RNA sequence: AGCGAAUGAACUUUAAAUAUGUAAGAAGCCCUUGUUACUUAACUGAACGUGGGCAUUCGAAUGUAUCGACACUAGUGGGCCAUUUUUGGUAAGCAGAACUGGCGAUGCGGGAUGAACCGAA
């Protein structure tokens, strides 16, 4: 894997290799990459303490960093919307572009007949 | 409809004005087509598209205690005897006795 | 109206020149194409109006 | 616990498409409310099975009316009540007009003589004796014994707290 | 006063609406599940410590 | 100056709805329900709820 | 959960709870075209320049007594207790970390009474 200056990836900490090892609390996080060595790899991660944030700066080597996987869901949100905004502004009806929380479900029925419904106890005996 | 006519104050320009008049419930919420105080409780009741509007120009209900109290423990959860959590409809009896 | 439902509207000084206005606010509140703060797309509305006449969701006759 | 109310419930799983049109499962519970008896219904199906309420829906719950509340009639109900040491098994006997309130006896009974809580009890059965010589149980059959006709002495008579001073002496003939 | 006419209309519709198709559901032997409610009233009542 | 719940104050009820007056005059609040011989109750309902 | 799916916590279609990292446009995207002092077999990357679209849902929910910057100006830089998690040890004590909460600068009702309890400022 390569990795270029400014990229987002995870920290995952490998046990098989010991040399510049992070912390457990940096084990599985997620950072920016700011410098790039030989074989490890300088990242700008966020620590808290209290109430603010600091950044501190970590050396995690190639072994253990991995570019992370999380941005593409913003690009394929971006893409799809221009899409979409194309194909309504070229066919003149409105669509709807923004995310729904999954609001609650509505009212329906459902049929006792082929579905006799069983009663059970407490505890199953049988 | 009890909660907004007896205690029904809206946030206007930042301040807490009780709503007695539908002149300034219109000057508040004229752009979303709320006209009158039965507008609002509309939207509120059957949540509609500018529910959000409507209930942050709401200032936050402040009610009073319960006539008649709580449970002998209120701090338990609605379904080991207590207070807290979700009572479903019986909110409706606890709104008849704070408001 | 009972297509759009549409509440009734209030017609304000004269007839048919602000009625519309009045008109286009509830068809978008109704069909939901509202603006950024919630402020009704009257443009929207009219055109989605305007398609549904074309399409013969209304009915009407000379 | 409580003025209690039996309620049939049923739920179901939410409906997939791999897996659509659920069994529809049922259970009469016995609840103080609508809600508790659904929080019931759910603690008991997540405790037998994997169904959960994140991912099940209550299709039905209704109230089961007792079919003839003046009538007195014997119940015997079978429960597994937890203690320290571990689940036990007992058959009581009651007499009362209603499932309701054989069951409400029932928790009285438990809570006095065990110390058994609501959280500790579970209801596996509750039936009406249908004929007589069903009853096991001494105190119930006492009671069913032919023409029974027993006096109520030592009555003490219901003098008003708020009467603290009495000019006459009580009698406990009455 | 006419737009209040309507609303009070709307709301006995959905009331009886909702009793008829429990009722319909019950007749035709199966359930009607009704719909989850949309709006919760939320009070705290607790105060703010620990 | 003085804020009045026209639950109390009918006349602010008034002010406020102009349908009130109106609702109570007509009796919208006690509406008979719509009349017809209800259907029984299917009687695999009541071996339903009285199964166990 | 299944293994009437394969294979066998190290099984898995699926998938928890539970807290915990990153992202959710206009300062944003994509690719097109070129230079370069850097880089690569090579606008392959990096930066610098073009182009486009979409401003009345500009792309989740809620909150909105505003936010950003520079400059200048005092006092402070101790700990104690407890929840949960975690590590080690004893016969039992206990000892060490991390989070959070409380007291530290806080009046009031209750536990007969009280630095560490309950409610509430």
């Amino acid at each position: 894997r390569t990795y270029r200056v400014g990229d987002i990836v995870d920290i995952k900490v490998n046990g098989a290799v010991q040399k510049g090892m992070p912390h457990k609390f940096y084990h599985g996080k997620t950072g920016v990459v700011y410098n790039v060595t030989k074989s490890a790899v300088g990242v700008i991660v966020y620590k808290r303490v209290k109430h603010r944030y600091i950044e501190k700066r970590i050396n995690v080597r190639i072994e253990h960093v991995k570019p992370s996987r999380s941005r593409e869901d913003f690009l394929r949100r971006v893409k799809e919307n221009a899409e979409l905004k194309k194909k309504a502004k070229a066919e003149g009806v409105p669509v709807q572009l923004k995310r729904q929380p999954a609001m609650p479900r509505e009212a329906h029925t459902v049929s006792i007949a082929d579905n006799k419904p069983v009663t059970l106890a407490p505890v199953a005996y049988e | 409809r009890e909660l907004i006519y007896k205690r029904g104050y809206g946030k206007v320009n930042g301040q807490r004005i009780p709503l007695t008049d539908n002149a300034i419930i219109e000057e508040n919420l004229g752009k979303y087509g709320i006209i009158c105080i039965e507008d609002l409780i509309h939207e509120i009741f059957t949540v509609g598209p500018n529910f959000k509007q409507a209930a942050n120009f709401l200032w936050p209900f402040k009610l009073s205690n319960p006539n008649g109290g709580f449970r002998p423990r209120k701090f338990k959860h609605f379904i080991e005897g207590g207070d807290l959590g979700n009572r479903e409809e019986h909110i409706n009896a606890l709104i008849r006795a704070m408001n | 109206m009972q297509v759009y439902d549409i509440p009734p509207l209030l017609k304000d000084p004269s007839q048919g020149g602000d009625a519309t206005m009045d008109f286009l606010v509830q068809v978008a509140r109704k069909r939901g194409r509202l603006g950024r703060g919630g402020v009704p797309n009257i443009q929207a509305a009219a055109m989605t109006v305007v398609t549904d006449w074309r399409d013969g969701r209304i009915q009407g006759w000379t | 616990m409580g003025r209690l109310q039996e309620y049939q419930v049923i739920g179901r799983h939410l409906p997939t498409e791999a897996n659509p049109n659920p069994a529809l499962y049922r259970m009469r519970i016995f609840a103080p409310n609508e809600v508790v008896a659904k929080s019931r219904f759910w603690y008991f199906l997540r405790g037998l099975k994997k169904v959960k309420k994140a991912t099940g829906e209550i299709v039905s719950v209704n109230v089961i009316s007792e079919k003839h509340p003046l009538k007195v009639k014997n119940f015997g109900i079978w429960l597994r009540y937890d203690s320290r040491s571990g689940t036990h098994n007992m058959y009581k006997e009651y007499r009362e007009t209603s499932r309701v309130a054989a069951v409400e006896a029932m928790y009285a009974d438990m809570a006095a003589r065990h110390r058994a809580r609501f959280r500790s009890i579970h209801i596996l059965k509750v039936v009406e004796l249908e004929k007589t010589e069903d009853v096991k149980r001494p105190y119930i059959k006492q009671l069913v014994a032919k023409n029974l006709s027993f006096p109520l002495p030592h009555r003490v008579p219901k003098i008003s707290t708020k009467k603290i001073f009495s000019a006459k002496r009580p009698s406990t003939f009455s | 006063f006419k737009r209040a006419e309507k609303y009070v209309k709307e709301y006995r519709e959905q009331e009886r609406e909702k009793i008829r198709l429990a009722r319909i559901a019950k007749q035709q032997g199966s359930f009607h599940i009704p719909a989850e409610a949309k709006l919760v009233f939320v009070i705290r009542i607790k105060g703010i410590n620990k | 100056v003085q804020k009045k719940n026209p639950l109390r104050n009918k006349q602010i009820m008034l002010r406020l709805n102009p349908y009130a007056s109106t609702f109570a005059k007509e009796k919208l609040g006690e509406v008979k329900a719509e009349e017809g011989k209800p259907p029984k109750v299917p009687a695999s309902f009541k071996e339903l709820l009285h199964e166990a």
